[PDB]
């Protein structure tokens, strides 16, 4: 039975990176917001 | 795929960008490269940032010849090889702007 | 400006709004993300076989194995 | 992707295009044409009424109505024809498919937002909608997070203070001088040299004379004496009819009413003096960065020499310990639309939309409740 | 409109141009490699 | 070996660093800021509320709270942020690694130590703690064991009499008039010369004017006559908005009220009479050594000319056949911290700490058992 094999899924981690509001998305969103900086980027990360 | 383009213009402590640039800078003594007005490998802003121009145990001056040999084995003409080196010298001089 | 150059190679370099317009605008991360999607769509169309190569010591010594 | 449209109702001009573009696809006058004579031929394939570039082209046959005046939409069936032309004819994209962002002057009447909303959700069936203050978009475009934004269109003029992205609502100034009342003044000064313009169909010529010839004096009475003494300043313009008009000091009197609104009989202070009074209404610890960050925005700021006139005549009102700076970019005629093209592309913004599904639950009272 | 730019933007632009020239040059060398390696026969399948 | 932290929570400023340093790592105003204005930009990466130099830098957006008044913590949800910032951000040290030495003004409420103890062991997880009266460290810093110590800061001022490391608990006088009430009183006089300060975001200017401009009168009552004659008594200073202020008879009328508290409708006498009455409560064997070892301490004592006024007005009330010396060293803002830096570094001190095991066994009341 397939129910015995538990599937470990790193999709939650990939979603943390590539999806909307992900660490890359907020980086691009920070690159075009006026006067964005590594510090405020980090703040967005914590907030989110 | 996935070429690390950012390395071309930025290097952390004791890193280097792509080897071809140091091969070229090491070749600044060769007659055909006189016109490229090359300096030493720390004279260029895109190569001096790492503070490690020489890899101990590696002759960039000879890797240049192995590179020219490989190009020629693939039939890239000497004209194209000089074009490549003209462009790379361009990138180096551009960084000094 | 560069496309007008003196020797054949420089005009040759750019050869194949529209995609190439936005392409100049795309950030490195977005380019990477896309390049990775292309790689993934390439590999997902295919059957993988995997190999791992490991370095046993930092001094290039034959047949010596540093556990650390 | 279904990207949002950015559709700057403004007044007098619509600027429209897709978020992420650096300039709008569509730039046309927000103007409604009806024919004023009885149409004479039979079997012609006649059309009832004309919008935008048609109404500019055919104007000698037409009545021109602006449905938008002083940032208030005043005729909803006409405004609905302009949106209908915008989506279906000018962008040629179906509004049920994509979100739209719309722009508004600050401090506006409440029902202006609500009819804008109901018309978007029922008639156009827009899947998602938003309204954003015109001046706030300008900072995203001018690359700053602290500024005071002098935003002045055809319809209306306003100043909005922003310090590090908190807008300061008590200090937002709005004024009814704008590109249209400079134009209607340009008629009552053109009358001095005998030239005449009295009809809706020729008002758009005065509006184009205004654009090419006009400029701002750094100090008014010495240039007023200069061009009253020397003809060296005068220039000539060909009307459509092939007639030449010629203009001297008069081409710098029309922008001067922005700095001296007594010339059109208003009490209120106009653009340098309201910019300074808006800065003074913020509390003291931020005022220096406002004096550093004045941003010009919208088409009524395009006059040659107005950047230097603001920098000079604010330096007369500010303390001499300052540095006073005007940021006057050449792109500025579009900076409110460029600003919305940045805003509607921010990922953090995507949570913000009023969706139709939320409006279908809450009714048209939603706008003030979730939106900006 | 022709608009002037900040030194930061000028340095970012210069560096973006160099990164782009390099990426194109790389792709051109790879195209010469591909031309030196290609054959006219229709590829039925491949192993990557 | 792991050094303990020395952390003079004080009032108005937080002072912190490691035992064995010669100056603090961290000196910042003890302030928590909240935004009052409307959040309007979107995606700005806004932060709910601010600690220390961030709240000072951005103060024009904010309402400013001090969580401490009169050496009492009055908001624990605010106060915890200041310690959090102190350890993790500003010192960059985990409080869980090593013991902590903390400071308090004498006579303050019994619950204040119970709440601190509970917070340090439970919430911050410090391995061990001790609390020391600010004035005692001023002796260790001034290299002395017999004194009367006036530590006079923001928030509170107090006298503690000590003979060779033996404290005199019957003879402790405390007065809550302090550098913050010179700041609020400087507002209540500045209003006469027409300049304005009513808001927390500009109160921090009043606090900065005091620091640069002020001096201590040798006598108020001739200087009160002087300011009808002299413009040499006035000075001028540049506000952040670029205005120049000029100030006269204030510069002896407000900052001097630590020497004359009758001005604000309270019963009590100034720092001079509480210093002398603290000696009058002291035992008669010792009075020549106390009058010789007055130690001045804390940032509110930093004025040029404080020594000679203290020397004068204690000599005027004490018999002139006794001898008066006021010890006011150039370090005097930091001595309360400097004393904690040497004291916590002595091997002889290492026995004193309240360890977490003792609190987890006894409950929060244990400070009253093992401290003074």
């Amino acid at each position: 039975p397939w129910t015995l094999i538990d599937f470990y899924d790193n999709q939650p981690c990939i979603n943390l990176i590539e999806s909307k509001l992900g660490i890359l998305d907020l980086l691009d969103e920070e690159c075009k917001m006026p006067k964005g900086t590594d510090d405020t980027w980090a703040q967005k990360l914590y907030n989110t | 795929y996935l070429l690390e383009k950012s390395r071309v213009v930025f290097q952390a402590e004791e890193e280097r960008n792509y080897h071809i640039f140091y091969q070229l800078c090491a070749s600044a003594k060769l007659p055909e490269f006189k016109m490229l007005r090359l300096g030493n490998a720390d004279s260029f802003h895109y190569t001096k940032q790492g503070g490690s121009p020489m890899i101990e145990g590696v002759d960039d001056a000879k890797e240049m010849a192995h590179t020219r040999q490989a190009c020629t084995l693939l039939g890239i003409s000497e004209s194209y090889q000089m074009g490549i080196f003209r462009i790379l010298a361009g990138i180096l001089h551009l960084g000094n702007v | 400006v560069l496309k007008s150059s003196k020797f054949k190679m420089l005009p040759e370099l750019f050869q194949d709004p529209g995609q190439t317009a936005k392409e100049h605008k795309k950030t490195v991360g977005h380019q990477f993300r896309n390049s990775l999607h292309l790689l993934m769509e390439t590999l997902n169309a295919t059957t993988p076989h995997y190999v791992r190569c490991i370095k046993p010591n930092d001094f290039k010594f034959p047949f010596t194995f540093d556990e650390k | 992707e279904t990207t949002a449209l950015v559709c700057d109702n403004g007044s007098g001009l619509v600027k429209a295009g897709f978020a992420g573009d650096d300039a709008p696809r569509a730039v046309f006058p927000s103007i409604v044409g009806r024919p004023r004579h009885q149409g004479v031929m039979v079997g012609m394939g006649q059309k009832d009424s004309y919008v935008g570039d048609e109404a500019q082209s055919k104007r000698g046959i037409l009545t021109l109505k602006y449905p938008i005046e002083h940032g208030i939409i005043t005729n909803w069936d006409d405004m609905e024809k302009i949106w209908h032309h915008t989506f279906y004819n000018e962008l040629r994209v179906a509004p049920e498919e994509h979100p739209t962002l719309l722009t508004e002057a600050p401090l506006n009447p409440k029902a202006n937002r609500e009819k804008m909303t109901q018309i978007m959700f029922e008639t156009f069936n827009v899947p998602a909608m938003y309204v954003a203050i015109q001046a706030v978009l300008s900072l995203y475009a001018s690359g700053r997070t602290t500024g005071i934004v002098l935003d002045s269109g055809d319809g209306v003029t306003h100043n909005v203070p922003i310090y590090e992205g908190y807008a300061l609502p008590h200090a937002i100034m709005r004024l009814d001088l704008a590109g249209r009342d400079l134009t209607d003044y340009l008629m009552k000064i053109l009358t001095e040299r005998g030239y005449s313009f009295v009809t809706t169909a020729e008002r758009e010529i005065v509006r184009d004379i205004k654009e090419k010839l006009c400029y701002v004096a750094l100090d008014f009475e010495n240039e007023m004496a200069t061009a009253a003494s020397s003809s060296s300043l005068e220039k000539s313009y060909e009307l459509p009819d092939g007639q030449v008009i010629t203009i001297g000091n008069e081409r710098f009197r029309c922008p001067e009413t922005l700095f001296q609104p007594s010339f059109i009989g208003m009490e209120s202070a106009g653009i340098h003096e309201t910019t300074y009074n808006s800065i003074m209404k913020c509390d003291i610890d931020i005022r220096k960065d406002l004096y550093a960050n004045n941003v010009m925005s919208g088409g009524t700021t395009m006059y040659p020499g107005i950047a230097d006139r603001m920098q000079k005549e604010i330096t007369a009102l500010a303390p001499s310990t300052m540095k006073i700076k005007i940021i006057a970019p050449p792109e500025r005629k579009y900076s409110v639309w460029i600003g919305g093209s940045i805003l509607a592309s921010l990922s953090t913004f995507q949570q913000m939309w009023i969706t139709k599904q939320e409006y279908d639950e809450a009714g048209p009272s939603i706008v003030h409740r979730k939106c900006f | 409109y022709i608009k002037p730019i900040s030194k930061l933007q000028a340095t970012n632009a210069r560096d973006a141009l160099a990164k782009h020239i390099y990426a194109k040059l790389f792709n051109w060398i790879v195209d010469h490699v591909n031309q030196a390696l290609h054959s006219a026969v229709k590829q039925h399948s491949f192993i990557g």
